[PDB]
């Protein structure tokens, strides 16, 4: 939802987390998609707990 | 610079991780500060 509200198109690959689309990402935008895949890959960790 | 980049993400990764450990285990700030220096190495030259 954030993204398509910023003008990016968000590429997921299950895990992986990318966006597509003109001009650079915000820094909020890039720093929350690092935050989302970090926080899923340590949802991975808890799950493998 | 690579390299270093591939360091200062896994801290930024590792203390996200630590926070809830490091609040649930004081007594251990020794130990749990000396595994993140450690992963961070694994993550800087590959050493297993």
């Amino acid at each position: 939802r954030e993204a398509q509200e910023a003008g990016f198109a968000l590429s997921t690959n299950g895990e992986r987390l990318e966006l597509t689309g003109p001009g650079p990402v915000p820094a909020e935008l890039s720093a929350r998609l690092e935050e989302v895949t970090l926080g899923s890959l340590a949802a991975s960790a808890e799950l493998e707990v | 610079a690579l390299r270093r980049l591939r360091r200062d993400w896994a801290l930024h990764y590792l203390n996200n991780r630590f926070e809830p450990l490091f609040q649930r285990f004081p007594q251990a700030r020794a130990y749990l500060e000396a595994l993140r220096a450690r992963l961070a190495r694994y993550a800087e030259t590959g050493e297993p």
